[PDB]
């Protein structure tokens, strides 16, 4: 793959996408969720209790590059899940991308979900203003301030199961074989630390679902997640009904919905019919869409996997486009 | 479905 190029794995239907990162001297592989709403890197390690035994885990004393660290660290994600541990200092190879001295958060403890998970740990792309521990600087700003991206963006892809699965990440650089048409700029709002835009309305068919709301592109998030009332807008257009836990149950058969179009700075992106439907259990749907009690919405890998985005942590801003299918 | 700090 070409430099700051990173394959992804899309595990199950759409649920997550990770990427290999290779850390340490010589160096191990390491599965890793790419994600947006977040901004610490941290791995499962052998100084973990309750890891999962399919883990890759980082060995301090297989790195002759390690450099301890005095600090611990502790996160909470909005899902509930956690970890925790110390701080370390290694190499970290992204797609070719050698980042020398990266501040990496070594997992002690981490929840039951990450340990019955596919990857290793997490890679955060937010901002650097939400890290746990003060002063760690992302990877991304070290790509920056080592000169290793010339442009200050990543270009993302998201694969779609239901075509073969697949992603792909672009350190520096995009792909215009990905999508269709001219990129839109989409200015970011990064004051609490996240990928957060405007969008301008939502439409099913010819009725306005929803007016102006605020979200953050997270593609760490599974679903469309909106705000109670937006999200009951929403069901309402597509007959969905609620499961009482967030979730909503809808028809299997999306070949006779329409779409649900984001108005974003003048252009128009989608949701098509086929990512309505999340999952199939047992004869039973569960949407693409869901609610959380925020004013915000949680932009997810349903609208991620139908949509292009080169995210520019310099300006801030993002350019979108629908992807090439 | 995951949720990676704020969701
Ligand atoms: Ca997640």
């Amino acid at each position: 793959a070409g430099v700051g190029t990173v394959p992804m794995t899309d595990y199950g239907n759409d649920i997550e996408y990770y990427g290999q990162v290779t850390i340490g001297t010589p160096g191990k592989k390491f599965n890793l969720d790419f994600d947006t709403g977040s901004s610490d890197l941290w791995i499962a390690s052998t100084l973990c209790t309750n890891c999962g035994s399919g883990q890759t885990k980082y060995d301090p004393n297989q790195s002759s590059t390690y450099q301890a660290d005095g600090r611990t660290w502790s996160i909470s994600y909005g899902d509930g899940s956690s970890a925790s541990g110390i701080l370390a200092k290694d190499n970290v190879n992204l797609g070719g991308l050698l980042i020398k001295g990266q501040t990496i958060e070594l997992a002690k403890r981490e929840a039951a979900s990450f340990a019955s998970g596919p990857n290793d740990g997490l890679l955060g792309l937010g901002f650097d203003t939400i890290t746990t521990v003060r002063g760690v600087k992302t990877p991304m700003d070290n790509l920056i301030s080592q000169g290793l991206i010339s442009r200050p963006i990543f270009g993302v892809y998201l694969g779609k199961a239901k075509n073969g699965g697949g992603g792909e990440y672009i350190f520096g650089g995009y792909d215009s074989t990905k999508f269709k048409g001219s990129l839109t700029t989409v200015p970011i709002d990064n004051s609490r630390g996240w990928w957060g835009i405007t969008v301008d309305r939502a439409t099913v068919g010819t009725s306005t679902v929803a007016s102006s709301f605020d979200g953050i592109l997270d593609t760490g998030t599974t679903l469309l997640i909106l705000p109670n009332n937006i999200a009951a807008s929403v069901a309402r257009a597509y007959g969905a009904s609620d499961n009482g836990d967030g979730t909503y149950t809808i028809s299997c058969d999306t070949s006779a919905f329409k779409p649900l179009v984001f108005s974003i700075n003048g252009a128009s992106f989608q949701v098509s019919p086929d990512s309505l439907v999340f999952e199939e259990f047992q004869g039973q749907c569960i949407a693409g869409f869901g609610y959380g009690n925020w004013g915000f919405a949680i932009i997810g890998d349903t609208f991620l996997k139908n949509n292009y985005v080169v995210f520019n942590q310099g300006v801030p801003e993002v350019q979108i486009a629908p992807v090439a299918e | 479905p995951f949720c990676x700090l704020f969701x």
